């Protein structure tokens, strides 16, 4: 892409690529504030859960930030929310911070 | 618990043996009193604005509703809990009084307060830590919207 803006086919397309970029940057802050907030919130909630769970989901940090980053695309189950036990209550809560 | 729990949620850890398990789980730590400190304080300047203005001056904004809500779970998580530690504390005192049978695992308790040596698994559904912290989890993420 530095040799690309030489061409007259490609080159606007180039820097008006560069300009989403530089634009979506401050969006992409604000939604880092949000995706912090639930990041937080659901490890808390499914930290005392470790072998309780369908999957590991929510358990740690890492991974609260991996199940909510690839929930983005779409590569995230639902079955991320689901406990074992019948704490209903916390798996209920689980699914409304998902949703 | 950044890296998670070394102890599975069946299995109790008590630090000396005479203690309930409930009552190290519900007891409060140091950086808890500083947030019980830190929501009371913003509930009461919550309450000075809604008493100087009335309810109809103060219910008709989007911080100030948001402010109250996240302020009204983030008590109601926290009175969960104190029941809960309550409720582990009556065992404890019943246990070191009325039992001398050395570390209660041979000693049967009586099923009203037996329920309280138990792990996360046997918790009833409804008890009030399951209830703490299901809301303390709601308010947590509310906090960020005040960001
Ligand atoms: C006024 C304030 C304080 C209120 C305190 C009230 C305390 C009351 C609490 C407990 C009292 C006892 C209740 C009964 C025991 C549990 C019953 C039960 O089974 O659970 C049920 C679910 O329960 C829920 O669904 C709760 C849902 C809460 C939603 C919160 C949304 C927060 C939005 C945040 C937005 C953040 C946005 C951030 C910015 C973007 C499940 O039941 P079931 O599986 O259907 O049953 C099948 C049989
Ligand atoms: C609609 C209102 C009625 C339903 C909500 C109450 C759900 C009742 C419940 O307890 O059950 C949840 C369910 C398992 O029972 O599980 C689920 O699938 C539910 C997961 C989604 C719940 C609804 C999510 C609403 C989204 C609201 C967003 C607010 C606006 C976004 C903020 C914008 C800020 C930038
Ligand atoms: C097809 C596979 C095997 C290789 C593909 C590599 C391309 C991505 C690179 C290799 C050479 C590059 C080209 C080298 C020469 C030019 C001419 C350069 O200037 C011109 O368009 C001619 C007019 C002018 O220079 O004013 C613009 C960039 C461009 C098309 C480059 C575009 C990107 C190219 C095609
Ligand atoms: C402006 C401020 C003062 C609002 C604060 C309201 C709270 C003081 C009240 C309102 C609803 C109450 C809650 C309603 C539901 C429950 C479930 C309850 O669970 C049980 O005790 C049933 C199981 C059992 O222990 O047998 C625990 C208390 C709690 C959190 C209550 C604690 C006191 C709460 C949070
Ligand atoms: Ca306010």
């Amino acid at each position: 892409a530095y040799i690309l803006p030489a061409n007259e086919s490609f080159g606007p397309l180039q820097i008006s690529l560069g300009r989403t970029v530089k634009d979506i940057f401050k969006f992409m802050v604000l939604f880092i504030m949000v995706f912090f907030a639930f990041m937080i919130g659901m490890f808390i909630l499914y930290s005392y859960y470790l072998g309780a769970k369908v999957n590991a989901a929510f358990t740690t940090v890492e991974e609260s930030f991996k199940t909510l980053f690839w929930s983005i695309f779409g590569l995230s189950e639902v079955t991320s929310v689901v406990l074992k036990y019948d704490h209903k209550f916390i798996e209920n809560i689980g699914y409304v911070l998902y949703g | 618990r950044f890296e998670g729990i070394t102890t599975l949620p069946n299995i109790t850890v008590t630090d000396y043996p005479k203690q309930i398990f409930r009552v190290k789980t519900t007891q409060f730590t140091w950086t808890e009193m500083l947030i019980m400190v830190w929501v009371l304080g913003m509930m009461w300047s919550e309450c000075k604005e809604l008493w100087l203005e009335g309810p109809r001056e103060y219910i008709l904004q989007l911080w100030n509703v948001l402010d109250f809500g996240m302020l009204s779970i983030f008590i109601a998580a926290f009175t969960a809990r104190f029941l809960a530690f309550l409720q582990a504390t009556k065992a404890q005192q019943y246990v070191d009084s009325y039992v001398q049978e050395s570390d209660l695992s041979e000693v049967t308790l009586p099923p009203e307060i037996q329920y309280f040596t138990y792990a996360r698994d046997k918790w009833l559904p409804s008890d009030p830590q399951i209830i703490s912290e299901g809301l303390y989890a709601i308010a947590v993420v509310l906090s960020f919207s005040r960001i």
